[PDB]
RNA sequence: UAAUAGAGGCGAUACCAGGGGAAGUGAACCAUCUAAGUACCCUGAGGAAAAGAAAUCAAAGAGAUUCCCUUAGUAGUGGCGA
RNA sequence: UUUCCUGGGUAAAGGUCGUCUUCCCAGGGUUAGUCGGCCCCUAAGGCAAAGCUGAAAAGUGUAGUCGAUGGGAAACGGGUUAAUAUUCCCGUACCUCUUAUAGUUUCGAUGGAGUGACGCAUGAGGUUAACUACUGCUAGGCGAUGGUUGUCCUAGUUUAAGCAUUAAGGCGAUGAUCUUAAUAGGAAAAUCCGUUAAGAGAGCUAAGAUGUGAUGAUGAGUGCUAUUUAGGUAGCAUGAAAUGUAGGUAGUCAAGGUGCCAAGAAAUAGCUUCUAAGGUUAGGCUAUAAGGGACCGUACCGCAAACCGACACAGGUAGGUGGGAUGAAAAUUCUAAGGCGCGCGAGAGAAUCCACGUUAAGGAACUCUGCAAAAUACGUACGUAACUUCGGGAUAAGUACGACCUAAGCAAUUAGGUAGCAUAAAAAUGGUCCAAACGACUGUUUACCAAAAACACAGGUCUCUGCAAAUCUGUAAAGAGAAGUAUAGGGACUGACACCUGCCCGGUGCUAGUAAACGGCUAAGGUAGCCGGGUAAGUUCCGACGAAUGGUGUAACGAUUU
RNA sequence: CGUGAACCUUUACUAUAGCUUGGUAUUGAGAUUUGAUUAAUUAAUUAGGUUUCUAACUUAUAGAAAUAUGAGGAGAGUGCCAGGU
C-alpha cells in the first residue's frame, strides 16, 4: 500500500498524505448492474428530524451492491476480475465472475490478486480469499467478515486492515478474538472469509485541511463549552469555564468512563471478557 | 432586499390550495369556520393561477 | 370475486351520550384543595338523547326512569385553611 | 392579467401644469403536428391496500401510485396587420400513426437484458457567426472656407433549416460489429448471462466544407402620386452591388484527450432485443398513395410608472445575445445600432448645511489614534535582507526606461534626429519598513450599534459501543445511526507545527482504582517555564501567573490591537 | 417597591420522564442438596443455590400469510406492585 506526501507550497499541504493507489487496479468505472446511484444522508431521519448530528454534505457517490453473504454459492469456483476503490467504505472490493456467469463483489482481502481463483463452501481449500464455516476453519487462522447468524451474512468485522484470531473451538462455539480485543463466541455454522482485509495505511492518512473534513460529509462540531445554558448542560462560557459540572453529553448523560451497555442483554452469555481500556 | 413574498405559484397552490386543505382534518375546519362565516374566497384557489 | 342491505359527508359557532382533559384564579405566597369535568379536542347518533320496570330507597312503608318546588346551605367533607 | 391597439374624454388620481398618461369610457386584439405544457419515465419527496404499532383522531411502513429545475418523435427563412406569429401567408423540410395496395414471417407482457448512463482540473489541435485588414463592386457626394474627378469620401456588397456530397479530429486492431457449442436464469428464453475453446471481422462517431435549397427572398439606393416645419415620409415600383481573400474571437469537434481522487442520478420512458399464455395477415418489417393532429398557454410589461418593496420608491430582479477604438482582458474612457434626457419650474447666487476642486511657508506641531485625505499604482529590466518548517519572506526594500519621426529589428527594444514644464502625459491600476500582543493560516456569526483575541479547523488525547450495537427521537411500533462494522461509530477535551505537560485519591463523578475527570496545590502546599533604551520633554510602548478550563517558542498569514 | 412575571442554575423543596432492583402474571416439566418450619434421621410444605429438555415464548432465512428449517429459552421481553437513582 503506500502513502503520498505533498511539498508545502500552501499553508494548507504542509501535512497533506493520501493514499498511494498501486494496489488497485485503476481506471475502472463500477460494474453498470450493481450500482445505484444515492442521495447523501446528512443524518435525518424519517419523521425529518436530526436524530445524529455533525453529519453533512460530501462528495456524491453511488452505491455498490456488495455480498457478505456467499453461502448461495458455494462449491462454485469464481475467478478476481478487479480490485476497486469504493467511497461507501474504507475497504476495497473485488470483483469476482463466477463460473456460472453472474458477477459479484466481495470486501477485498490482503494479497490477493487479478487472475485468483475463489471458492466457497466446506470443501474449499484453506486460502485467502475463500469463505468456509466456522466448522472447519482450523484454530490459529486469521480471519475477517464473520456472519453472526446463519444466513445473516457477514455483520462482524469488515473495515479496511482488520482480521480476528481463533482461538479455541468447544460445543458448538468458536472463541474468536475481535479487533477490539474482547474474546466472542460465535456459532460454530456460520460463515467467514480467510485472512485479513487489505488497504491497511487507509488510517495512517493526515487528512490535512477543514475542506476534506467536508468532502467526507462532516459538519463542523461545535464545543459545549461554546454554547449557553439552554442550549448544553456545559454552556454558560462567561470567561472560558469547563462547564463548572463533571461532564456530560448534551443531554445530560455522562461521558468520561460511564458504562451505557445495557446491564442484562440478551447476549452476555456469549462475550468471555470484554475489551481493554 | 430581498424580502418576505417571492412569490412562486407551485408552492402557493400546494401549499394553500383547495386540495392541501381537505387534505387533513383542521384544513377541513377552516373549509367549515370559512364557509359558516359566509366568505367570498374560501381558498386560494380561487385565485385561477393554475 | 358474486349478491343485495346499511354507512362515508355536510348541517345547529345548539342540545345529548362516551373517551381525553388543562391553564389564568381564589386560598391575599404556594405544593393539598379550589376553579372543574370548565373551556377545548375526539368518537357516536337522535329529534330529543342519556337513563328507564329494584339482588332499590331506607327504619318510613313505600314501589320504573326523568324533570321542578321544598328539605337546605342542611347532613358531612376540607394544609378542618379557603 | 388587459395594463396591448384604435377612437373619444379630463370628476378624481399623476407630488406642478396638461390637449397627455400604465387615468377613465367604448370598440378591437393572443390562430400551433414541429414552441412551451399536456403525455410516456423516474430524483428528493408525498400518499399508500396488506402487515405492524397506538385512548380516539393517527403514527410507521411493503407491494404500488403520484411527484421536474431532469431524461424522451418532428421546422427553418422571408413577408403581411392599427395592434398577434418557428402559430397566418409565400417558398422550402421533417416526425408520428388509421386504412388500403405489394416485396413479405415470426409478432405477442406491467417480464428479462443492453443502450439510455453522467465528475473535477487542464492544455493543445481541427473549422467557424459576428467583427476589421485589403481589393474588386454598387449607390450617392465630389463639399458656401485653403487643397480635394481620384491611391477621394460615405454606405452596402445579405440570405436559414433540410437534403445531397465528404470526413478534420477522436475512439479504433489490446477487439466493434457478428456467425455457433456449453447454460445454477428464476417466466425462460433463438436475447441478456461477456463467464470460455475458436477466427472469421475495422469500423463507429463527427463538427466543418461544397452544391442544392435560392433566376426565390432580402436589399443600402434609385425612381411617381400626396404630405412638409423646405428638413424627410406614407403607400408604391424596381434593384445579387464578390454567396472575394487574410486574420480570427465563441462556440463547436468535446459526454474528446491527458492527469488526479473527493470515484462522480434513476427510469417500469425512449431506442434495441428476447421468449410464456395466446397467434400463423392474426400480426410485423421494407415502401408507396391518401388524411389524422390531441387539449391548454400564445397580447403586453418583464433591470421597470406594468414583477416583489403600503408609493409612478436612489432596492431586490433568472437565463441567452455583449458592436467599434485603446488594452492582456467583459478593466478605464469614448462611440455605433438601439433606448432615453430621472413627471414642479423660473430668477438671484447672503450667511450657512452637505458633497468636491486649488494653494505661499511649515509637514502630524491637530487629534483618544497618520482618523480622513494626500500619495504610491502599469509594462519592461536591474537589484532584493533578517528569519525560516527551506515552501517562503517578496511585487521585500531600492533604481532605470516608456512621446513622435527616421533607420535597424520577427517583436520586444536599440541608435540618431526633433518637440515639450510635464513625454506607464486621460482614467483605471499597492504606501512601505521596524517592534510587540493574540490567533496558526482559507473561512463563519451577533438580519437592524460588536467581522473580533470568538466560533470553525487540520492534529492529538480520554471514554463509551460486537451490530435486532452504543446513541437520538417516540407511550410504542418504527426510523436514524446504517443497506455501516473498532483502521468503525458516538461524546467530551485540546487546537498547525517545536520543546514540555509535574505533585495530590481527602471531597465530588466514574468502574479500592481512575485527575488528558469535576477540582486543589492538610489527601497533597506548584515541578518546568514565565533600571535601561526611545523623545528637548513618554501615567503609553519596548528591553530587565502557571503547565490538555494547557505552559513556553515559532516560519508564513491578518479589512485585528499597540 | 409589588408576599409582579418569565428564564437560568444548584449537594433548595416537592413530583416525574428515563434508568435500575425485587416480587408476581405471562411461566412448563426434570435432576440435586442448601435450609427453615411442623410432628414423628423420616414424612408434609416452602423459599432458593447448581444444572437439563422444549412445547410456551423470541432471533436468522424462504414466504403475502400459513408453514418449514437452523439457534436461544422458561430466561428474556411486556403489564401491575414495591425499593433506588
Amino acid at each position: 500500500m503506500g502513502i503520498k506526501t505533498y511539498k508545502p507550497k500552501t499553508s494548507s499541504l504542509r501535512y497533506k498524505t493520501t493514499l498511494s493507489f498501486d494496489d488497485l487496479s485503476k481506471g475502472n468505472d463500477p460494474l453498470k448492474s450493481l450500482t445505484k446511484g444515492k442521495k447523501f444522508k446528512s443524518g435525518r431521519d424519517s419523521s425529518g428530524r436530526i436524530s445524529i448530528r455533525r453529519r453533512g454534505g460530501g462528495h456524491k457517490r453511488k452505491y455498490r451492491l456488495i455480498d457478505f453473504n456467499r453461502r448461495d454459492k458455494f462449491s462454485i469456483p469464481a475467478r478476481v476480475a478487479s480490485i476497486e476503490y469504493d467511497p461507501n467504505r474504507s475497504a476495497n472490493i473485488a470483483l469476482l465472475v463466477y463460473k456460472d456467469g453472474e458477477k459479484r463483489y466481495i470486501i477485498s482481502p490482503k494479497g490477493i490478486k487479478v487472475g485468483d481463483v475463489l471458492e466457497s463452501g466446506p470443501n474449499a481449500p484453506i486460502k485467502i480469499g475463500n469463505a468456509l464455516p466456522l466448522e472447519n476453519i482450523p484454530i490459529g487462522r486469521t480471519v475477517h467478515n464473520i456472519e453472526l447468524n446463519v444466513g445473516k451474512g457477514g455483520q462482524l468485522i469488515r473495515s479496511a486492515g482488520g482480521y480476528a484470531m481463533i482461538l479455541a473451538s468447544d460445543g458448538n462455539y468458536v472463541t474468536v478474538k475481535l479487533s477490539s480485543g474482547e474474546m466472542r463466541l460465535i456459532f460454530k455454522k456460520c460463515i467467514a472469509t480467510i485472512g485479513e482485509i487489505g488497504n491497511e495505511d487507509y488510517a495512517n492518512i493526515s487528512i490535512g485541511k477543514a475542506g476534506k473534513s467536508r468532502w467526507l460529509g462532516r459538519r463542523p462540531k461545535v464545543r459545549g463549552v461554546a454554547m449557553n445554558p439552554v442550549d448544553h448542560p456545559h454552556g454558560g462560557g462567561e470567561g472560558k469555564t469547563s462547564g463548572g459540572r463533571h461532564p456530560v453529553s448534551p443531554w445530560g448523560q455522562p461521558t468520561k468512563g460511564y458504562k451505557t451497555r445495557k446491564k442484562k442483554r440478551y447476549s452476555d452469555k456469549f462475550i468471555i471478557k470484554r475489551r481493554n481500556k | 432586499m430581498k424580502r418576505t413574498y417571492q412569490p412562486s405559484r407551485v408552492k402557493r397552490n400546494r401549499k394553500f390550495g383547495f386540495r392541501a386543505r381537505m387534505k387533513t382534518k383542521g384544513g377541513r375546519l377552516i373549509l367549515s369556520r370559512r364557509r359558516a362565516k359566509g366568505r367570498m374566497k374560501l381558498t386560494v384557489s380561487d385565485e385561477k393561477k393554475k
